[PDB]
RNA sequence: GGCCGGGAACUCAAAGGAGACUGCCAGUGAUAAACUGGAGGAAGGUGGGGAUGACGUCAAGUCAUCAUGGCCCUUACGACCAGGGCUACACACGUGCUACAAUGGCGCAUACAAAGAGAAGCGACCUCGCGAGAGCAAGCGGACCUCAUAAAGUGCGUCGUAGUCCGGAUUGGAGUCUGCAACUCGACUCCAUGAAGUCGGAAUCGCUAGUAAUCGUGGAUCAGAAUGCCACGGUGAAUACGU
């Protein structure tokens, strides 16, 4: 019942960050129910190059988006203590929603 | 008997999953005359099973949702092909000799950036 | 219209890129108006210091910014005190504690960002660009660089009108991601103009 | 083609009507705002109306209940 | 046979009988004869004369082919004898609207023939 | 083409029956794409040709267009310095397919009530050879033997 | 309904139970019926918006 | 384009969010569903003394540091080569060329 | 009501990789290169597509994204605010949208997508309005909530080639929503009207397959304002004899 979202943009670097709190959380409460994840989140742009005319140069850009969530499956008072003010992945948006 | 296939006809996916012994076509709780029974390509959910006798011998219960009506239409072909392993001794050779297990890619073709319908150019005389 | 940055192309799948944080549309604006100006700030009083790249990885409610130089000697001044002073006129402008990270190069002289003003450091007095170029490209070569391409812009020579030429050496990939090259530009404005740099210098592969 | 919950009228556009109904014919008056809209309580007014160069005299009918004074003060010359 | 005095259903749906009159169109078309409980799809071979004066009182309530003619040019006449905008924007052969008028304004300018 | 000589991908035939010489004339009788509504149209317009005749659907279509194959027709072939057109001898192979487009332009004219009636009577008299889709095709006959030069 | 029970949006709270007591954060949303408030807590920098009840934080 | 053109903004940022930021009850719920006596009238008659410069219709996104009033974007609220200006030296994050 | 258990089979969801190279077989050909058939496979010859635009030409465009040498204004060409104009009109072209009907206009019954946007905002039910939508109000800073009832299709019919039950411009009347403000100058819904035109001359534009074609929708901008545009999805060809 308790969710653990993980918000960010690559899987390049929150792969690191979903091995970090599934294994932190076993040495101390063992108790959860496995990362499940959630649809890659794609924001794609096409913006006008040319400074002052000719509407043909189109360039594609994307600020790509990917959520994670974790789901530790009872609320433990030793998994939530050893990882309050502790999160390994740096610049990413954690929701510990308990 | 209890066997799996799949098929995915543009953007449709399917669950197939075969049945011996009962005569029925039931398509995702759907019968055989009232939801395709007047449609064009009635024998699509049938079409390679001409050499087989399953009329009278298998019943198959078929549940495709997303993608078109004739891509539902199409992946209930194309996932019987991956569903005819019971007997895919006398199945799998004809299949790719009738070419039936193919995917047949035929794509959404992505929209190019000027091409207008990702192909078609606008209109250019000489001048 | 010609030449696509490679950088752009292959930040991230190669190189990693120059800001990394997450933020909502809603703080898209806040967390971006800080970046701009205080390197802007950055680059008025760290321009002899001889930098690199100012990757800003700004977390939720925090700010690190990675200055990447090699000569702190003169950043830190004496006994560090002038890095609280890049910390002083930055706490208070966007408002959050910002530390800072001057994390340097053991070598100046391999870097796309230290080619380009080099020349443009001793444009302001005339001098035969050729030969200033040719000392950084060679040196740049021997030392292990496998490939470069350098340019130069303006109206080189006390010129009118309009001139460009490259020194080729190496290796330049443009239609090959997979392997290793930079790129940076400086301007050069006086009493005659804007004289300006690229350069194209190639590292290596995976 | 606004509102049925209200029209509008600036309030120099106002009490201009009611200094008309206690002193009358004198001059021509004067405004800017040509999106000021006309009410019944106005009638007979000679208001001349800023069409961005000078001021284009109006007269007011009964009709004019949800009509502005542009269609009466126009801006566009022609020939 | 006789409806509005000389406008004639012409040997056709019911339904089609009443939208050939000037003065009405979609709805009240569809109102007229569902208020004489008559269905749509019949012809004037079954509409008979003793529904056609039920049909006079239902189209006694509002406004009528010559009868319409005359307030809407009555309305613009009006328009003139405000002499406005609205006024001088009619006789000229010029479209009154949020127009792009400069090359497609066909209807008041015509025919390119001059 | 120019180099890279291609044939033509197959037919996709008659979920009726697996005919593979029915199915080019659905696709050319199909316009902008709607297969569904235009097939059915044609198999009521083989409803109107099978109690006309009652004789069969294989044959009784196959005797209109087999009694209609243009043995040739013109086209233009550069051997000089101007426009002249040859007469081609065209393959059985290639008789079929060009005779049908004479036929599904007749269901576009003489529109008689409805396009299931206007391509009826236009495919009842191909069977004849009297019909007026067959009335151009050996106009071009008349063309075609007013210029028989090459052999 | 008082103080750290009538919990507001954007209104700062204070944790005193479970591992994010003695630490402050703001009640971005609140859910009377459910008896819990939406707050999160600046953990590392990242505000960590956990569910804490009325007596599980109190009104700052 | 101009600095008096960003001049504006400053002004306009100013004095909308001293009221219409704020204080919308006076200005959008006080003509809804009630009596058309002329007191609601009299409401939108104290709306006339404010400024009409103060009104979020003046709302012009612009570039912040050039002030670019077409070929906008809220997403960055940035002008149209400034989303390039960071996406060709990753002075945004995610911000990779779309290569599909 | 996959709604409540159960399940880890399975669609889907998302990662690190496995998968293709003319590897193998035969003819031909200079034991080479190499084309193309046979095989299995998810795909067969750069599997479909995108991204990357060499040296350079037009000393092609932009000083109005920004920078910047000279030049001039620097009691003005700089600055401020309240209206108009950019929305002007005999005529011409360009690129788009709509019909010129029956494979159709229309009414009822019923079928099936992927991509993505969302907080001084997007809006489930409920009550009424011919309708459009107003008031009231959950959820939702999001695979859970909403936007969002996707249409052509199909079935029963209904009408029979007429400027027509085709078509939608114009214009008058009455309003819905936005916002200081809808005259000049918004959009939409509805009431009313219903002209041109029944495949368009020389000439010329697109296109090698889910391409063509037709039907439907979302998004960026944004108080409001798309037939534009960037993207998505539905059904589904002809023909490349030859240079």
């Amino acid at each position: 019942r308790i969710r653990i979202r993980l918000k960010a943009f690559d899987h390049r670097l929150i792969d690191q960050a979903t091995a970090e709190i599934v294994e932190t959380a076993k040495r101390t409460g063992a108790q959860v129910r496995g990362p499940i994840p959630l649809p890659t989140r794609k924001e794609r742009f096409t913006v006008l190059i040319s400074p002052h005319v000719n509407k043909d140069a189109r360039d594609q850009y994307e600020i790509r988006t990917h959520l994670r969530l974790v789901d530790i499956v009872e609320p433990t008072e030793k998994t939530v203590d050893a990882l309050m003010r502790l999160d390994l992945a740096a610049g990413v948006d954690v929701q510990i929603s308990l | 008997n209890q066997y799996y296939g799949t098929g995915r006809r543009k953007s449709s996916a399917a669950r197939v999953f075969i049945k011996p012994g009962n005569g029925k076509i039931v398509i995702n709780q759907r019968s055989l005359e009232q939801y395709f029974g007047r449609e064009t390509a009635r024998m699509v959910v049938r079409q390679p099973l001409e050499l087989v006798d399953m009329v009278e011998k298998l019943d198959l219960y078929i549940t495709v949702k997303g993608g078109g009506i004739s891509g539902q239409a199409g992946a209930i072909r194309h996932g019987i092909t991956r569903a005819l392993m019971e007997y895919d001794e006398s199945l799998r050779s004809e299949l790719r000799k009738a070419g039936f297990v193919t995917r047949d890619a035929r794509q959404v073709e992505r929209k190019k950036v000027g091409l207008r319908k990702a192909r078609r150019r606008p209109q250019f005389s000489k001048r | 219209g010609q030449k696509v940055h490679p950088n752009g192309i292959r930040l991230g799948i190669v190189k990693p890129w120059n800001s990394t944080w997450f933020a909502n549309t809603k703080e898209f604006a806040d967390n971006l108006d800080s970046d701009f100006k205080v390197r802007q700030y950055l680059t008025k009083e760290l321009a002899k210091a001889s930098v690199s790249r100012i990757v800003i990885e700004r977390p939720a409610k925090s700010i690190r910014v990675t200055i990447h130089t090699a000569r702190p000697g003169i950043v830190i001044g004496k006994k560090g005190e002038d890095v609280e002073k890049l910390r002083k006129v930055v706490a208070d402008i966007a408002g959050v504690p910002a530390q800072i990270n001057i994390a340097e190069v053991r070598k100046p002289e391999l870097d796309a960002k230290l080619v380009a003003d080099s020349i443009t450091s001793q444009l302001e007095r005339r001098v035969m660009f050729r030969r200033a170029m040719k000392r950084a490209v060679q040196n740049a070569m021997r030392l292990g660089a496998k490939g470069i391409k350098v340019e130069v812009s303006g109206r080189l020579g006390g010129a009118e009108i309009a001139r460009t030429e490259w020194y080729r050496e190496g290796r330049v990939p443009l239609h090959t991601l997979r392997a290793d090259i930079d790129y940076n530009t400086s301007e050069a404005h006086t009493t005659y103009g804007v004289i300006g740099v690229k350069v194209w210098i190639f590292k290596g592969e995976i | 083609r606004s509102l049925k919950k209200g029209p509008f009228i600036d309030l120099h556009l106002l009490k201009k009507v009611e200094k008309a109904v206690e002193s009358g014919d004198k001059k021509p008056l004067r405004t800017w705002s040509r999106r000021s809209t006309i009410f019944p309580n106005m009638i007979g007014l000679t208001i001349a109306v800023h069409n961005g160069r000078q001021h284009v005299p109006v007269f007011v009918t009964d009709e004019m209940v949800g009509h502005k004074l542009g269609e009466f003060a126009p801006t566009r010359t022609y020939r | 046979a006789r409806i509005a005095g000389i406008n004639i259903p012409d040997h056709k749906h019911a339904v089609i009988a009443l939208t050939s009159i000037y003065g009405v169109g979609k709805t009240r078309s569809k109102a007229i004869l569902a208020a004489a409980g008559i269905a749509e799809d019949v012809k004037i071979s079954e509409l008979s004369e003793g529904q056609i004066d039920t049909l006079r009182d239902e189209v006694a309530k509002f406004v009528v082919e010559g009868d319409l003619r005359r307030e809407i040019s009555m309305s613009i006449k009006r328009l003139m004898d405000l002499g406005c905008y609205r006024g001088l924007r009619h006789r000229r052969g010029l479209p009154v609207r949020g127009q792009r008028t400069k090359t497609n304004a066909r209807t008041r300018k015509g025919p390119r023939k001059p | 083409p120019r180099r890279r000589v291609i044939g033509q991908r197959k037919i996709l035939p008659d979920p009726k029956f697996g005919s593979e010489l029915l199915a080019k004339f659905v696709n050319i009788l199909m316009v902008d794409g709607k297969k569904s509504t235009a097939e059915s149209i044609v198999y009521s317009a083989l409803e109107t040709l099978a109690q006309r005749s009652g004789k069969s659907e294989l044959e009784a279509f196959e005797v209109a267009l087999e009694n209609v194959r243009p043995t040739v027709e013109v086209k233009s072939r550069r051997v000089g310095g101007s426009t002249y057109q040859v007469p081609v001898e065209v393959r059985p192979v290639r008789r079929n397919a060009l005779a049908m487009r004479w036929i599904v332009e007749a269901a576009r004219k003489r529109g008689d009530k409805s396009m299931a009636l206007r391509l009826a009577n236009e495919l009842s008299d191909a069977a004849e050879n009297k019909g007026t889709a067959v009335k151009k095709r050996e106009d071009v006959h008349r063309m075609a033997e007013a210029n028989k030069a090459f052999a | 309904p008082r103080p750290k029970t009538l919990f507001e949006p954007g209104e700062m709270v204070r944790v005193n139970d479970g591992p994010f007591a003695d630490f402050n954060g703001v009640v971005e949303e609140v859910d009377y019926e459910k008896s819990r408030l939406k707050v999160s807590v600046s953990i590392f920098g990242r505000a960590t918006p956990v569910e804490l009840d009325f007596s599980q934080v109190e009104k700052a | 384009a101009k600095q008096s053109m960003k001049a504006r903004e400053v002004k306009r940022v100013a004095l909308a969010d001293k009221y219409f930021a704020k204080r919308a009850e006076l200005k959008a719920i006080i003509s809804d569903v009630n009596a058309s006596d002329e007191d609601r009238w009299n409401a939108v008659l104290k709306l006339q003394t404010l400024p009409r410069d103060s009104s979020p219709s003046r709302q012009r996104n612009r570039c912040r540091q050039t002030g670019r009033p077409h070929g906008f974007l809220r997403k960055f609220g940035l002008s149209r080569i400034k989303v390039r200006e960071a996406a060709m030296r990753g002075e945004i994050p995610g911000l990779k060329k779309a290569s599909w």
